[PDB]
């Protein structure tokens, strides 16, 4: 094939451009995105009911779907909560690779036949099934400055006019409103509803009645009188359309003929559907829009059109509004695209240096600069025809890719030159001789490589979804670039480079470059007489290479271990939990004082602060909130002082002093979808109908063998809350019936007032709404207003409800946990210092099998991932070890000298670690597959010092040692080159790509040059 | 400070941690926004160490919430027939009503604590007791259908 | 639930016929409308065809029927099931000590095994070979007619005092300033 | 083009001092003017 | 009485119901035992 | 069943129309509110 | 119709280029293809 | 794909005739395929 494209260069050149052409197109249709689909398809089902406990929901709600979730295709588990905001989550997470679409609609599809099943309110309300995701492109913050606008003002501005214009924008997948629209809220009074001999039950009767869509037909209607000249369609009742209309509602007409209207007995006011969440951007009143990317969209593109729409509305937004942006991944695509790209041009440019500087003529120069591009576009093609993406993943796998790239260059060309050189050969008969010596090694080379890096794309879950990325990449970018070197650079060397005389060194030159020759010459000398030296005592070499062997395995298992990293993403949560019974009042008096911090202490490096009360990571209760602080760009806070990892300690340090309130800051995971933080994420299962108090017991007594070892298991807590006080009050049926009150009658007037009813819809300047009827605030704050509402009897008679009751204080759970549709218990923990997950969580099972009968457990999330993927590895490991000794053997034509190449694979390694121990990295996937460039390299330079040796012991029939020392010579120069090029050169994950590369590097090329030769003559002599 | 602590320790039923407590001078007193002392949650959750632990260190056996229930009540009612007798040995008031004019005795017969309802009546219980609807234990174990209560009463 | 071949035919299987229409790769359809009050309209699809969206597109129809049909039938919950007529295989359970009944045994099975075997992924339906447990109000005409009250009465009671109710929260949102006290309201649950 | 639509207004108070409930009102002009779909009847053994 | 899902492996299917039933045996009432009186899987793996 | 055009649209075609958000190859989307009462929202997407 | 004339003008274009790279690869030369796809115009007209 | 020799036939109601009609309609076939044992063999109801 080199031979075929050597003669034929006009041919070699066309495939060029058919490559460039492809990958041109590629670049511009591909998608573009910080991280692909990584996390396995998950499909959360929510539900509102107003007023309902956590209980309630749950033995109406949650119970009830969960029981009808069958007959749906490759579900793995299904958790639910249900909390005393009236909040119900079920999410249901499905085997990767499962059509996300088709499992949504079957979880859609088995819950609308068990809608009927549900209760009225929760029916009237919906059941809402989303796509689970919090992988946000952005968080589009709406502000209101001038203090003109409330939370509930934005919200519904945002939901009517700049909601629908952002889902029509170019690329746009997922909006979600951070708020809802406005609500015709009606703010009952318990003492003029009773003057008037009213109730909450004749309010709802009056707005059903008052404000509805009444059908009333048609004139001149089909079948007619004939001779009828006019047809039109007759309007009665519509819907109210303002505060005025529903203050009119006619409740009453008494004796003397005086009308008592809603507004007699009712504040009516344009208020929010929810008064749970104060969200607040830098103590000022704020909504927001959470947009997401659409599948296979450009994330660049879809910002830019998501500001440029946002532009448009400038103009017609309200007096004081304005946008902000606390979350952003557009930043880090443009990194991460834009450092692709200094280091593609970074390489072409440091090659030339290098290229220029052993081989000193311009036309060979050019070889490599041509090559690398056209491999690259190459690989953008191949990643648009499997059907990926331009992400972090990819794009970093690109990046080390590059040094492959540029080696295959380095080496095709430098052979040629050396042949001429040594030969005198003519550039196209000394290119001919030239392949034909590597074209079988570059062939080789590839197979070996595929064996490497194919294998870790067959990993299970959301680990192997990530390994899948950089595989793929650097699998296309390796292949193609074996190809170019087959077909292109062959083809360019044969017609561009010029004759060099048999002999001609450059020793006879002038000036730095003809000093060089004279040095490089004599250090070529020096190297094949130290491998001399190396050869005669081998022995002691293998002594020494076991002590890397020993020294690499202890320093692999020393350094710590993760995923993907915690880094600075310019935002981090600061959690505000204040004690059982605490209002929102009592959180937001904290949340202004973390608030105030951060803008105080950490001008310098926060940028925002979104103070949302009454919210976790989902709807919580009065007694919690969370902070979203958003910080200054990385080039205005420099030095580690000012980095996530220090502001997070010192603001926890701080947030200490505060009394009656657990406030402590911690960083966003890279993939928050996954939660990955190393550690395990433990179910605790009631498997025997035991009850809520007795799985309580066994979380206990779990949580305290734990603690009994921090040798083991460390901040092991339950990811739930605890029982909080709750007020039960008892109806007495006797005394209802006995004064002729009906119960319906009470538990609606109870449930009206104090929970609040969603009665109907109304329109609001075209706008479809919720009506809200609720007691007044002073009226439904303490137990003593119990007795201040009065249910109307059958006699007509109004009854106080405290003639009728009898409450007392109880213990209830605000958030019940089940897990496969039993009841359960989350408990979150990780392994102790210098302990593997592996090793925590079989303790964990050992601790839960000394738990009570019928308390069993479960792993759910990253544990589950780990769990199947781990048993996975050793038999990836032992395919991608088998083939490529397969490979190696076919390639030499013999079973033991495989192993002399395969033994380098520790002098890549140990350089990485010892490089990441003192600059104490962590052993995260960018190291990973840095350690299989560095290996890959590593034994790509082994692979030819061996063919060429075993080649002039086979062809020329030369001695092993005269053969390895003639061989490591004519490989000195390349491997150098090559090396050369990453010592001149060629933000944590940038770090963990480089430090999985540099050290390597920097000692495996010293390493490789003088053991290879070793590894070879040993092997070759033991058989 | 550790009175909060306490709260938590007596209701988690952590008895080194009460105990500890108890040393370094943790009210007793402390209650939380509904009115109830360790003792309250002790004997609510049935944990009879730290009953005992909280009335040897000077804790109120007559406190009551904001709804009047007593210590005694939550005993009686959940069943804890040891704790029951610790409190009333400690001198708790058994004719104790609540806001309600419910008392402990209403309370054991309504979840049918036959052994608790004895050591009630022992200690002097007010068996024609009447809550705010006139009606009495006796009143309770008829609706309720227990004939072994109805014996009693 | 207590219909005849008829009642059952009439307002439910016709009903549910006649919006079962432009559904790709059908074909045949057959139902069967018997005394025990049961419904089973079997829709067979050409070899070849997605079984998934052949679900997707029955129920897309069914759905436009759902509101048609009697509140009994909606509340016993209609399923569209896409698996074999044959039994793949039967999870017998006994009791080899006795100690349970053959009632006792089906509503274990049916409390604490079916729900997590019929959502395993390839178990296209799961038939339980007895009834889970409710609360049977086995009622007396007799003593009915005594105190003169009727099965109308009966049911109104049970669904006013067998209630589960949403009774709100003290110091609710949106509360007054200098509110302290944030607790859950509980009234009337479900009787156990 | 814009149709003509024949809007008639019920006066709730005048209904209600006459004693006659808006249900009533509604459900006669919607049966009368409109028809009103109450249930479904078998003819020739088909539901219609 | 479990029927398989269309297109669904029956092999595949009944080897993921004894897991699952594998996980409710340690947490049953004294005396509550399985058995296997129907199975069509066996005759498939042992006549494969 | 008797809304005239702007009722349907309000309550029922923004309603449907504003949540026709995050669905893949949409070329365009028209709709007709009818004072018939009807509603139809047609989604065309892309060839293939 | 408005796609159709829109994307008509890179498909003559990219269809020009792959003729010609598909004539230089064949035939081993940058002039035969450049003497053959200069015969495109004179066809061209032809149609029109 | 059923039995050897067996086949599965479906006598159908078209004009409205109702049960009892069409339960004399199957009687007769039943009682004529009763006539033919060289063609036909056990030809039965699969009904109630
Ligand atoms: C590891 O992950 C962390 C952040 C993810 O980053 C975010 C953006 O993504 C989250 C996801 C995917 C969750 O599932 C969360 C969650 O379940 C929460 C809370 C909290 O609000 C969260 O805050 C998140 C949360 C995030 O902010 N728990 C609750 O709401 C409940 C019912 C908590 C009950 C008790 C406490 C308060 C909680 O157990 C606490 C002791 C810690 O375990 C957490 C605060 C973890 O922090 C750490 C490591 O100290 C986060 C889960
Ligand atoms: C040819 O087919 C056979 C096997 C199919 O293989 C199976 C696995 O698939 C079946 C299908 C797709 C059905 O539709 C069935 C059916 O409709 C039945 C019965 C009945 O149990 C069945 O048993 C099946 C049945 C199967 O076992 N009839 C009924 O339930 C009703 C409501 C009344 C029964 C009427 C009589 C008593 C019945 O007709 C009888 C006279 C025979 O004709 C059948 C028992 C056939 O036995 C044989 C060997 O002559 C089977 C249909
Ligand atoms: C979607 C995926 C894309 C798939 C693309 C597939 C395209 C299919 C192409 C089919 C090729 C036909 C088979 C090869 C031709 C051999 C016989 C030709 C006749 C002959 O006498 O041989 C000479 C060929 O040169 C020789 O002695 C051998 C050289 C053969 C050159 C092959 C040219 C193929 C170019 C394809 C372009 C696309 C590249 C994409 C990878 C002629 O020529 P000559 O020597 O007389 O020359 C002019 C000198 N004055
Ligand atoms: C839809 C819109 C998309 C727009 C995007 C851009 C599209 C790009 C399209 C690509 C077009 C290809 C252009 C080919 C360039 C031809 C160069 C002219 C060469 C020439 O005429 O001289 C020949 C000699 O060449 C020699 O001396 C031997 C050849 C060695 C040099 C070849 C260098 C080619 C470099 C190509 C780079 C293109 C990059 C594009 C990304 C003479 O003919 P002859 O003597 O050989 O023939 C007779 C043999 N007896
Ligand atoms: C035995 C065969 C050698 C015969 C020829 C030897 C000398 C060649 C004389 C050429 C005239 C210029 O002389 C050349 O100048 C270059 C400047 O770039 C110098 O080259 C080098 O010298 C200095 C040290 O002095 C080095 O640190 C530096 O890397 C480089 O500049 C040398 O001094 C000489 O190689
Ligand atoms: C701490 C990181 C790990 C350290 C890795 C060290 C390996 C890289 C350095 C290799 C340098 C090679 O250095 C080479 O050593 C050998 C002996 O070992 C010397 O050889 C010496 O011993 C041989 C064997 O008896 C004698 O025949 C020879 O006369 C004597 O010089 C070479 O003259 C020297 O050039
Ligand atoms: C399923 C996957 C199986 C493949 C895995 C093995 C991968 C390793 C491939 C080994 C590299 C090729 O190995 C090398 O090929 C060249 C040709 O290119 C051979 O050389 C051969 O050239 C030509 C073309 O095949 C032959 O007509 C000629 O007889 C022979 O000299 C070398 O003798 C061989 O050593
Ligand atoms: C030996 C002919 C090779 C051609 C590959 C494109």
């Amino acid at each position: 094939m080199p031979n075929f494209f050597i003669d034929r260069p006009i041919f070699a050149w066309v495939i060029a451009i058919i490559i460039m052409l492809a990958g041109g197109l590629a670049i511009l249709k591909l998608p573009v995105a910080q991280y692909p689909t990584i996390a396995p398809p998950a499909v959360t089902i929510s539900a509102s009911y107003p007023g309902a406990d956590a209980k309630t929901v749950q033995d109406t709600v949650t119970q009830v779907i969960e029981q009808n979730m069958n007959g749906i295709d490759n579900l793995m588990y299904m958790s639910s909560n249900s909390d005393s905001t009236g909040t119900v989550q079920i999410t249901l997470t499905f085997e990767s690779g499962t059509d996300a679409d088709i499992a949504q609609v079957q979880v859609q599809n088995k819950l609308q036949l068990a809608m009927p099943l549900l209760p009225q309110e929760v029916q009237q309300q919906g059941v809402s099934v989303e796509k689970s995701s919090s992988s946000f492109l952005m968080v589009v913050g709406v502000i209101n400055t001038d203090g003109t606008m409330t939370q509930e003002d934005i919200s519904d501005y945002v939901a009517a006019n700049m909601k629908d214009a952002i889902s029509r924008t170019s690329g746009v997948g997922d909006v979600q409103l951070f708020g809802s629209q406005y609500a015709m809220r009606i703010w009952m009074n318990p003492n003029e509803l009773n003057k008037f001999q009213l109730t909450p039950v004749d309010v709802i009767t009056a707005i059903k009645a008052q404000n509805a869509q009444v059908a009333a037909g048609q004139l001149g209607g089909t079948p007619p009188v004939k001779g009828q000249q006019l047809n039109a369609s007759i309007i009665a009742q519509t819907r109210l359309t303002s505060t005025e209309e529903f203050g009119k509602i006619l409740l009453k007409v008494n004796q003397d003929g005086s009308r008592v209207l809603l507004r007699d007995v009712a504040k009516i006011e344009l208020g929010g559907e929810n008064y749970d969440i104060i969200a607040e951007f830098n103590g000022q009143p704020a909504s927001g829009l959470g947009i997401k990317l659409a599948t296979g969209a450009n994330a660049l593109d879809t910002a830019a059109a998501i500001r440029a729409e946002l532009a448009k509305m400038e103009p017609f937004f309200p007096s004081g509004l304005k946008i902000v942006y606390p979350y952003d991944t557009t930043p880090f695509v443009k990194i991460s695209i834009h450092e692709v790209v200094k280091t593609l041009v970074e390489a072409i440019i440091l090659v030339f240096l290098v290229m220029y500087l052993f081989l000193q003529n311009f036309r060979a120069t050019l070889i490599p600069t041509i090559a690398v591009p056209v491999v690259l576009l190459g690989t953008f093609a191949v990643l648009a025809a499997f059907g990926f993406s331009i992400n972090t993943l990819t794009m970093f796998g690109m990046v080390l890719a590059i040094g492959l790239l540029v080696d295959d260059a380095i080496v095709v060309v430098e052979n040629v030159e050396r042949v001429m050189a040594e030969e005198g050969l003519p550039p196209k008969e000394a290119t001919r001789k030239s392949m034909g010596q590597i074209q079988g090694a570059l062939v080789g080379i590839a197979m070996v490589l595929s064996a490497v890096f194919v294998p870790m794309a067959f990993f299970g879950g959301s680990t192997g979804a990530i390994y899948r990325q950089f595989s793929i990449t650097i699998v296309s970018a390796m292949a193609l670039s074996v190809l170019v070197a087959l077909i292109l650079t062959p083809a360019l060397c044969a017609t561009m480079l010029k004759p060099i005389a048999k002999g001609d060194h450059g020793e006879g030159k002038k000036g730095f470059f003809g000093w060089f020759n004279r040095m490089f010459e004599k250090s070529t000398h020096h190297y094949t007489d130290s491998v001399g030296g190396i050869l005669r005592s081998t022995g002691r070499y293998l002594v020494l290479y076991l002590i890397i062997v020993v020294g690499m395995a202890y320093l692999f298992v020393r350094l710590p271990s993760s995923f993907l990293p915690d880094e600075d993403q310019g935002v981090f949560m600061t959690m505000v939990q204040l004690p059982a019974g605490a209002t929102q009042e009592r959180t937001q008096k904290v949340l202004n004082e973390v608030t105030h911090y951060y803008l105080t202490k950490e001008k310098n490096n926060v940028e925002s602060v979104f103070a949302v009360n009454g919210f976790g990571f989902a709807p919580r209760g009065q007694n919690t909130g969370i902070a979203f602080v958003s910080l200054k760009d990385w080039a205005d806070r420099p030095g580690e002082e000012n980095k996530v990892e220090a502001i997070t300690m010192r603001a926890t340090r701080a947030f200490s002093q505060i009394k009656d309130a657990m406030v402590f800051a911690f960083n966003l995971p890279a993939i928050v979808e996954l939660g990955t933080a190393t550690g395990f994420d433990f179910e605790l299962i009631d498997q025997a109908g035991l009850g809520h108090e007795k799985l309580t017991q066994a979380r206990n007594q779990l949580l305290a063998e734990a603690a009994k070892h921090p040798d083991m298991l460390t901040s092991v807590r339950p990811n739930g809350l605890e029982d909080t006080p709750q007020f039960k009050i008892d109806i007495d049926q006797e005394k209802a019936q006995a004064l002729g009150v009906s119960i319906n009658d009470i538990n609606t007037t109870l449930g009206a007032a104090w929970g609040g009813s969603y009665v109907n819809d109304f329109i609001d300047r075209g706008r479809v709404k919720k009506v809200y009827v609720m007691s007044e605030a002073k009226y439904r704050m303490l137990p003593d207003d119990i007795g201040d509402w009065y249910v109307r009897a059958a006699d007509g008679q109004m009854v106080p409800f405290s003639a009728f009751s009898s409450s007392r204080w109880e213990y209830g759970s605000p958030r019940l946990e089940r897990y496969n549709g039993l009841p359960s218990m989350e408990i979150l923990g990780q392994a102790a210092p210098g302990k593997s997950t592996g090793e925590a969580m079989e303790l964990m099972e050992q601790l839960a099998s000394k738990l009570p009968t019928g308390v069993g457990y479960d792993w759910t999330g990253m544990s589950y991932q780990e769990r199947l993927s781990g048993n996975q590895a050793p038999s990836l490991y032992a395919i991608s070890l088998i083939v490529v000794f397969l490979c190696l053997a076919a390639l030499y034509e013999s079973w033991s000298i495989p192993f002399s190449v395969m033994l380098v694979v520790p002098l890549g390694v140990i350089g990485a670690l010892l490089a990441a121990t003192f600059r104490g990295l962590t052993n995260d996937v960018y190291f990973q597959v840095g350690l299989l460039t560095t290996i890959g390299l590593s034994a790509k330079n082994a692979i030819l010092i061996v063919e060429f040796a075993k080649d002039l012991m086979d062809k020329e029939g030369k001695g092993l040692i005269e053969a390895t020392l003639d061989a490591v010579r004519m490989r000195l120069r390349p491997i150098l080159m090559t090396s050369l090029a990453f010592i001149l050169g060629v933000s944590g994950a940038q770090n963990a790509v480089g430090t999985g590369v540099m050290g390597g590097m920097v000692t495996a090329t010293v390493l490789a040059i003088f053991f290879v030769p070793v590894f070879f003559v040993v092997v070759r002599r033991r058989f | 400070d550790l009175g909060k602590k306490l709260l938590e320790a007596a209701r988690a039923g952590r008895d080194d941690e009460v105990r500890i407590l108890m040393a370094n001078g943790a009210d007793v007193n402390a209650a939380d926004v509904v009115g109830w002392t360790p003792l309250h949650l002790a004997a609510y959750w049935g944990h009879l160490e730290i009953v005992e632990v909280l009335l040897k260190n000077g804790a109120d056996v007559n406190a009551y919430d904001t709804l009047g229930s007593t210590p005694l009540h939550l005993a009686a009612h959940f069943g804890h027939l040891e704790i029951v007798e610790v409190l009333l040995k400690n001198g708790a008031d058994v004719n104790a009503k609540d806001d309600n004019g419910i008392t402990p005795l209403h309370l054991a017969a309504n979840r049918g604590h036959l052994e608790i309802v004895e050591v009630l009546l022992k200690y002097g219980a007010d068996v024609n007791a009447q809550d705010k609807f006139g009606k009495t234990a006796f009143d309770i174990s008829i609706n309720n259908g227990n004939e072994d209560l109805a014996e009693i009463l």
